[PDB]
């Protein structure tokens, strides 16, 4: 029953905290690149410009 | 004779017209103060003058004169021990004259002392064929570094009258029968910091380098003629690793340049440089030591001058046959200056606006730099060692600067923001650094204290790389359920990162690792993962070999401070970790 | 008589003309003494740019540009059966064998279908009948396998003046039309752009399911006669393998292979094991129905772009006989590669991943043009275009 | 002469173009008489042909073009220093505030003023007793430093600053600091009470200061910090005094400038800043230090609010490149009411190794520092594991580091906006907290420290 | 000739009065002192001409300065005499041997090949390498680049594939057409070296450009490469092996040129028109109908952070068939040549093994040893996360196979040329230590033939 224990709080931390930190953090991380080089383009067409 | 007239003063941007009869890249005197400036472009009879000073209060309508040649140093006696600009002024004498302690603007001095008096003695004889780089004498301007006045570039001839004496660098000393006509040969040459000095062949560098870091000489060392560059976030030690590889290099010279960092950095390498003494000699490290100083609040367009200043004294300095180390603290303020100056000539920038070119000048600096035969007909050998230190946002290597820079370099020495916050130094991560270097330098250190050295080294790398795969699988599931013998590499890994790999600067002891000692230390904690491994497959459980071993592992700790004449201490923990 | 061009300034791909007052926009042009794929991008008073898909050494100011007239066209008539075209629609069994050499040169021309071939035509209409667009006058057997029927090309209105069976090229009037612009003559060869689709009655609701021969797709995962399948194609599934036996016993006419942009050796293995499929209810090899698009990666970007327009124009051609067509695309990862180079090439605003911002407008103006449709003409005849493309993501 | 002109080409935003001028310098200070008798100062940015573009400090509202002119000083925009200044207050581009006479000023200094010979340079190793445990002994503070504190919004990053510059003194010296306020575009709030707490203190006649509030221009943000910096080295190195800078808030400097880096239509860099931000914050971080001959020093102790509490930001990341070290607020910290919520692992010090040891103030500082930042790492390495897999899944050895680290920040860190603590109760301190682990696990304390301590 | 200079911003100089010039023709500057500087133009107005200058503009007088239009691109002056000399990244020789007599001119951009005149490659061939020749095979005729990093052994594996490249019972030598494009004088030097110690100079045609030459430099050194290629398979009928490192710097001369004519960029900082230009030199290769001669491409790119998304490896894929993936964990363990076998594919390796190609037990043990090496891979990990007790007697196999295939069969060394013979043997003694119950994809009549 202890061993059952520590491998149940195990997995829960992983399900709860460690698994959903990693997804939420990836979401993050992608969506500044994407607006980052968005971004980035826009004003290499205004620098074009000059 | 031409007189050109302001138009356009835009920063450290100036373009005037009436330049027809100046040509690109000559240096000017721009506005009524005389300060200097650089030709970067041209158009038509406007010409577009890079300024190294500032530039406030300088308006349309001032004067501009050219000089006819380009950006030039003076190498000859004088320059040993001696600190500049990025222009290669003497800030010492720039002190003298103005008397005060603030920097001007509108003067001009020359690099080198023109009225000091020199021994030259003559070695070469009168009748000798010579060429471009032809030792014809030597003066001593310090203890160990013999300065030898050789041939300059562009004259070839036989010499005609030549002697010993009491000369000052002007001074003619000989008097060569060229085709052109007799010529008169000063102690003192000019060349351009941006034409690097050419020699007779590009030779491979072998012959690796003693710095004294654990970390360096052993996984990720540096060859004499090799291109290092350092990598990290503010706080991890990248000026560190300068300081204390200039300190223990067995280099002939050391070319030590300050490019946008902070003025009291300066300071301190210029007093504890003449107390480094070197005990083999007697001398200290400041009489091999050139400085060069452009601190982050002076002119930005002089970051680019200082870059191409210490490599062009380490070339005069190569040309002789010694070893010199170059010192670029640091790259990204150079970088930064570029993009700055391509903002204000609308050109088009790249990733974060740096300019395209700027992979180009990168690949342009290092090559400089490696194993040489100088020109002559001794045949020297000469070799110059980049160390160069980058300063990317965030610790983020992905920026182009980092990312042009390993394109070019050979070793790489990333510095670790999660180690130097848990005062782990020198910070460099071991999984993520690397070296070309390190499978020909494993070659001769296997040779040199004849001991595979390569593959003991390679059982190190392994065991940190299989630490890595361990900690990443372990972080999440927990070491709880590690086997027995996996545990026991934990604990190698440890025993190689606290005792090994962390090493302080600041303790006499840590600061230099003796090719002896960094066997010694090696041998103790690789025989003993071996050896341990053999006791733990005896059906030992892992509590156990341990808690019987801490008298042994602390031993193990102290392993750094045995001083060099008490190694025996080291190589006496082999035995009784068997036992 | 169109009017030449003067190149004025060469930069990069870009090429800028002037005199250009005649060109209409996106027009096709041949660009400098060369002649290289030059197409019209944008026009400001007689000068026009024009962004070059060729190599761009060699030509400089001075050098004239003459305009095709026109936009990304195909030539539609008996010929185009059984021969091998690239996106633009360079017959590749003629260069072969004209021009000597194994490459495509810079500024060859060649014209798509065989002007000089003759053909049997047998007049099925017979004079003083009304038509309009669509009425079929008469087949010709261009190959084994299929029944070319010759239809009325579009905008032609009035009544059949003269006609008469027997033996003509592509270029020979084989009927005249008393319309309501004066008398105008029809030949078997019409040409139409692949950029706008092929005009029709009314579209219909893809309902008729296609037998396409394998269990696990006519049972649980069925297309329908007019229906659309995306495929990826992650390597070693065998992603050629499916596709074989879709375009070889599928109850269909005609099988449209596009090839977007694939690699060099990964090409030449359609262009020899296509061949080598033989039609299952006669005998013969599988190209007699089937009209291959080649496109290597090294090929022009305006090839790689319209590589999926070119074939669907040839389907919605012969959809509009009556037949049902199913168009392969493979794979169209790479055709995107195509838009997304244009849209740096053309300076435009990035969509998602670089991808151009009209890419879901672009897929939406392919997969709308398939389907069973009702063709133009008074006999109503239902044609059908299934299209299988093929995607392979990063 | 008067040079004067009233030929006024475009008004855009903070910035203004005059044409048909001649004579115009580079960053000249210039002067606005608009059709209704107002004056609003201006600097020069660029002069082409007959042509000045200028920006001006208190915005362009309401200014009529026709009717305007524009008077060109033909000087740099200077600081009227005296001693009289001590105990003043100046607004953010000079003018006094509080309502005194008017000072007589001893000299005019350009405010970019001037780079120090690093030859002329005297390297600062003396040591500051600023009464924090978490600055005196884990990142010390020197007399001469560039030593920032890192904030976020919200944090008690003001509480900090009064409680420094009220407790700062030299070891066996009576020596004062001259302290020199700066404020960037803060609100009165702040302001007010870092008025009321100099008042409590007495050190409020010492201070000169300059105040630039949330409700002023920003455009003149970009000439305030020069205002302090030009009078701190005036007062240090011409008069002999001991100056102490600290300036806040920062972060609304570079803002100022990327407004008119965004009207100036420049190239810009990391987000939307100017590429120059480096450089800029250098010629204002450089003016510190000691020079030889001189008995006096300038110390800096900036203030900053990371924008989205983020390091990475290019404002707080720049200024580590150029500071000597870094002091970071965390919230979490002041979420547990640590006082003052000072996070030591990645703050650093790098002027302090020549400013510890014997005859400076403990022999073996260095060590107890040492072992202390890395027993607290694995320390806090291991309570946030704790919360994670459970408090009897850690390690026995890794549980009594658990509690090392609770202490460390309850006892050792949290000690209050009030408390001065002197550096050998700081540092006796400390080594209460290493005799929780056993004499094995100090690996960094050689046995000779160990031993007599 | 003309002595018009009306602009010069950096390295980029302006030609006024100025009539048929083309785009990429080759200039020449004749400055006030008598220096000679060459250049090509990178872009022609009707009036004006913009070029740049490859030694660059330092120095340059615009009053008293010409430039002399030849009229002609870069060129290369092709020769059978080729073969063991050394040239330039722009032709120029740079080993000082005898002079070659061209006996043509070809401009370097070369001619697209017909898809349909493309032949299937059918040949194999043996580089040496266990991890290629056995489960990422080559083909006589296909692109198949290599995939490395900053710091990844990539110079000792283009010396060793190069020394090793060999086509079986043909009786006929292979050509290498060996393009270093930017690297370094050190890195330059090992190739050079390597070479000429192993007589591979004596098959060997090698174009040289340093990093420290001009951009413009950088990108006519693969097309320097490729039309010699060209000439040597296409014309005379060789098979020639392509290879070229590092292409990453190819790609950022390409950057210096786009942004010296002031385009925006596309996907990350690159040119737009980038899918065509690698293109354009990967596919000029392969063999063709009707001549016996064929070109196979191996180009070696670093990939910028170890990214596959990036555009340079993320369009190569989409071109080139298959690609050959290096690993920096492989390397830091010892592992030489640390070739990651998972992540590389080849595309065109059913044809290139099999019976008569190599031995008919070739593609049934490369199946068998990819599945073994997955499932030994995570049998390792399953001993980190749930110990060693829950590993069975099958998986402490599975674990000792992935660790042995790790060490004794991809870390094989980059001096050790292994023949198919030699190599296919070590996969069956490999496998040889699971049971036959765990060999499933080998079917029991090859079972029965090899298994020791
Ligand atoms: N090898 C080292 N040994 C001990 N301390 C170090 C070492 N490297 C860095 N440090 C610590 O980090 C601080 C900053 O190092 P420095 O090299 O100046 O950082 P940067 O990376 O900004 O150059 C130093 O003051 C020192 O306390
Ligand atoms: F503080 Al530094 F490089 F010196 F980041
Ligand atoms: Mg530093």
């Amino acid at each position: 029953a202890e061993e059952i224990e520590k491998t149940r709080r195990r997995v829960n931390a992983l399900e709860y905290m460690t698994i959903p930190q990693l997804e939420e953090t990836i979401y993050y991380i992608k969506m500044k690149l994407e607006e980052n080089e968005r971004a980035e383009v826009t004003r290499l067409i205004k620098v074009k410009n000059m | 004779m031409q007189i050109g007239k302001i138009i356009k003063v835009s920063g450290p941007l100036v373009m005037a017209e009436n330049m027809s009869e100046a040509s690109i890249q000559d240096m000017c005197l721009v506005g009524d103060l005389g300060v200097i400036g650089e030709i970067i472009e041209m158009r038509q009879d406007v010409a577009s003058i890079q300024v190294y000073e500032e530039t406030s209060g300088i308006g349309p309508g001032e004067p501009v004169r050219s000089t006819g040649e380009a950006l030039s140093v003076e190498l000859g006696p004088g320059i040993i021990s001696q600190m500049f600009d990025g222009i290669q002024r003497p800030l010492d004498t720039f002190m003298e004259v103005t008397q005060s302690n603030f920097l001007g603007r509108g003067v001009q001095l020359p690099a080198l002392d023109h009225e000091k008096q020199w021994w030259f003695e003559a070695t070469i004889e009168e009748g000798t064929e010579v060429s471009a780089g032809d030792i014809i004498g030597y003066v001593d301007e310090t203890k160990i570094i013999q300065h030898k006045i050789m041939v300059p570039n562009g004259i070839k001839g036989t010499v005609q009258k030549i002697e010993s004496g009491s000369f000052t660098i002007d001074d003619p000393i000989c008097v060569i029968e060229t085709e052109q006509g007799l010529k008169e040969l000063t102690m003192m040459q000019k060349w351009p910091v941006r034409r690097g000095r050419p020699i007779k062949q590009k030779l491979n560098p072998d012959v690796p380098m003693i710095t004294g870091q654990r970390v360096i000489d052993t996984f990720f060392p540096v060859t004499k003629g090799g291109a290092a560059a350092v990598p990290g976030p503010f706080g991890a030690g990248k000026t560190v690793v300068q300081h204390q590889i200039a300190k223990w290099s067995d280099v002939d010279l050391v070319v030590y340049v300050g490019c946008g960092e902070r003025g009291n950095e300066m300071t301190d390498v210029v007093n504890e440089f003449p107390e480094l003494i070197d005990p083999n000699t007697g001398e200290s490290l400041m009489e091999r030591t050139v400085l060069i100083a452009n601190t982050s609040n002076m002119p930005v367009a002089a970051r680019e001058a200082s870059i191409y200043t210490g490599i062009t004294i380490a070339e005069y300095f190569r040309d002789m046959g010694y070893d010199v180390a170059i010192m670029a603290d640091s790259t990204s303020r150079w970088a930064e200056a570029l993009r700055e100056m391509s903002g204000r000539l609308e050109e088009m920038p790249g990733d974060e606006g740096y300019p395209a070119y700027l992979g180009s000048r990168l690949a342009e600096y290092y090559e400089r730099s490696g194993r040489v035969i100088a020109l002559g007909s001794d045949q020297r050998e000469g070799s110059i060692t980049a160390i160069s230190a980058v300063s990317p946002s965030g610790g983020d290597i992905s920026e182009p600067v980092t990312q042009n820079t390993l394109r070019v370099v050979k070793v790489f020495w990333g510095l670790d923001s999660s180690l130097a916050q848990k005062r782990h130094f020198p910070s460099i991560n071991w999984i993520q650094s690397y070296s070309l270097y390190s499978t020909e330098v494993g070659r001769y250190m296997d040779q040199i204290l004849q001991q595979d050295w390569s593959d003991m080294v390679t059982e190190g790398m392994r065991i940190l790389q299989e630490e890595e795969q361990l900690n990443e699988i372990v972080r999440l599931v927990g070491i709880d359920s590690l086997s027995d013998n996996d545990r026991l590499t934990l604990e190698v890994a440890k025993s190689i990162r606290e005792d090994y790999l962390q090493q302080n600067a600041f303790d006499d002891v840590d600061t230099f690792t003796s090719r002896e000692k960094q066997f010694n230390m090696l041998k103790v904690i690789l025989t003993f993962g071996k050896e341990a491994r053999k006791a733990l497959s005896l059906g030992a459980y892992f509590n156990e070999i341990m808690e019987g071993t801490v008298a042994v592992r602390e031993r193990i700790s102290r392993s750094k401070y045995i001083p060099e004449e008490e190694l025996a201490k080291i190589s006496s923990i082999n035995e009784e970790i068997k036992e | 008589g169109m009017q030449i061009g003067k190149i004025i300034k060469v930069s990069g791909p870009l090429v800028m003309a002037e005199n250009m007052s005649e060109a209409s926009i996106q027009d096709m042009c041949l660009v400098g003494d060369l002649g290289v794929i030059g197409e019209i991008i944008e026009m400001r008073q007689d000068v026009a740019s024009i962004q070059v898909y060729e190599e761009t050494s060699g030509i400089g100011p001075g050098e004239p540009v003459r305009s095709t007239g026109e936009a990304l066209s195909v030539e539609l008539g008996p010929g185009i059966i059984s021969q091998m075209f690239d996106g633009i629609q360079r017959p590749l069994d003629t260069f072969m064998e004209v021009t000597q050499s194994n490459f495509l040169g810079r500024g060859v021309q060649l014209p798509a279908l065989d002007h000089e071939k003759q053909w049997w035509f047998e007049a099925t209409i017979e004079e003083g009948t009304e038509v309009s667009a669509g009425d079929i006058i008469g087949y010709v057997d261009e190959t084994k396998i299929i029944q070319h029927k010759i239809m009325v090309p579009n905008g032609i209105k009035g009544t059949v003046q003269k006609i008469e069976s027997g033996s003509f090229t592509i270029d020979d009037p084989i009927c005249v039309i008393e319309t309501e612009q004066g008398l105008k003559e029809l030949t078997m060869m019409q040409k139409w752009p692949v950029r706008r689709g092929r005009p029709i009655k009314q579209k219909l609701n893809p309902d008729v399911p296609m037998i396409t021969g394998q269990r696990v797709i006519d049972t649980f995962f069925p297309v329908t006669k007019g229906g659309a399948a995306a495929v990826p194609g992650p390597f070693g599934a065998g992603k050629t393998v499916v596709q074989h036996q879709i375009a070889k016993w599928s109850d269909v006419d005609l099988v449209v292979y596009v090839g977007c942009g694939e690699r060099g050796n990964e090409m030449t293995d359609v262009v020899n094991e296509f061949p080598e499929l033989i039609d299952p209810n006669t005998g013969e090899s599988l190209m007699e129905r089937t009209v291959l698009i080649a496109n290597t990666s090294n090929m022009p970007v305006a090839a790689r772009e319209a590589s999926i327009y070119t074939g669907i124009t040839i389907a919605e051609y012969f959809r509009d006989m009556g037949y049902d067509v199913a168009i392969m695309a493979d794979s169209t990862s790479r055709w995107a590669e195509a838009l997304r180079e244009m849209s740096g090439r053309l300076e435009e605003m990035p969509g998602d991943e670089g991808y151009p911002a009209y890419l879901g407008s672009r897929l939406a103006e392919y997969y709308e043009r398939s389907g069973r449709v009702i063709a133009l003409g008074s006999d109503q005849r239902e044609g059908s275009i299934t299209a299988i493309s093929a995607v392979s993501p990063s | 002469m008067i040079k004067e002109y009233r030929t006024i080409k475009e008004v855009v935003g903070p910035l203004m173009a005059v044409e048909k001028v001649s004579g115009v310098k580079y960053e000249e200070l210039i002067e606005v008489r608009m059709q209704n008798g107002e004056i609003r100062r201006g600097q020069v940015l660029e002069v082409q042909e007959d042509k000045a573009m200028v920006q001006i400090f208190e915005g362009t509202s309401g200014i009529n073009l026709k009717n305007s002119s524009v008077r060109f000083l033909g000087h740099p925009l200077q600081l009227g220093v005296s001693e009289d200044m001590i105990g003043r207050v100046f607004d953010g581009l000079g003018r006094p505030k509080d309502n005194g006479p008017e000072i007589l000023p001893e000299k005019y200094l350009d405010i970019n003023g001037e780079v120090i010979n690093p030859i002329a340079r005297d390297y600062p190793d003396e040591f500051i007793q600023t009464g924090i445990s978490a600055i005196d002994h884990l990142n010390t503070l020197v007399r001469g430093q560039k030593l920032p504190v890192f904030s976020g919004s919200g944090l008690p990053h003001k509480e900090l600053a009064a409680q420094i510059a009220r407790q700062a003194t030299v070891l066996d010296s009576s020596d004062d600091f001259a302290v020199v306020f700066a404020a960037i575009g803060i609100t009165f709030e702040e302001a007010e009470f870092f008025m009321e707490d100099f008042r409590q203190t007495g050190a409020i006649d010492r201070s000169v200061m300059f105040m630039n509030l949330a409700n002023d221009p920003a455009i003149e943000r970009i000439a305030t910090p020069r205002m302090a910096l030009t009078a701190a080295e005036y007062l240090a190195y011409e008069k002999g005094m001991h100056v102490l800078v600290i300036m806040t808030d920062m972060t609304n400097y570079a803002e100022a400038l990327r407004e008119i880096s965004a009207a100036r239509r420049e190239v810009p860099g990391r987000r939307g800043y100017p590429g120059y931000l480096y450089t800029n914050l250098a010629t204002l971080f450089e003016r510190a230090g000691r020079i030889r001959g001189l008995k006096g020093s300038v110390t800096q102790i900036p203030i900053l609010t990371m924008p989205e509490d983020d390091k990475t930001h290019p404002i707080p990341d720049l200024t580590g490149y150029i500071t000597e070290g870094q002091i970071i607020l965390t919230r979490e910290l002041y979420k547990s009411g640590i006082q003052p919520p000072i996070d030591v692992l990645p703050s650093l010090s790098r002027l302090k190794d020549k400013g510890t040891g014997a005859g400076k103030t403990r022999e073996d500082h260095a060590a107890t520092m040492n072992q202390l930042f890395a027993a607290y790492a694995q320390g806090k390495q291991a309570k946030e594991l704790a919360v994670v897999l459970g408090e009897s899944a850690l390690s026995d050895i890794d549980k009594i580091y658990a509690k090392f680290a609770e202490r460390f920040e309850n006892e050792y860190v949290n000690q209050g906006f009030y408390t001065n603590r002197t550096i050998t109760e700081t540092l006796d301190l400390g080594w209460e907290l290493l005799a929780m682990l056993p004499r094995t696990e100090l690996k960094r304390i050689k046995d000779d420290l160990l031993d007599k301590y």
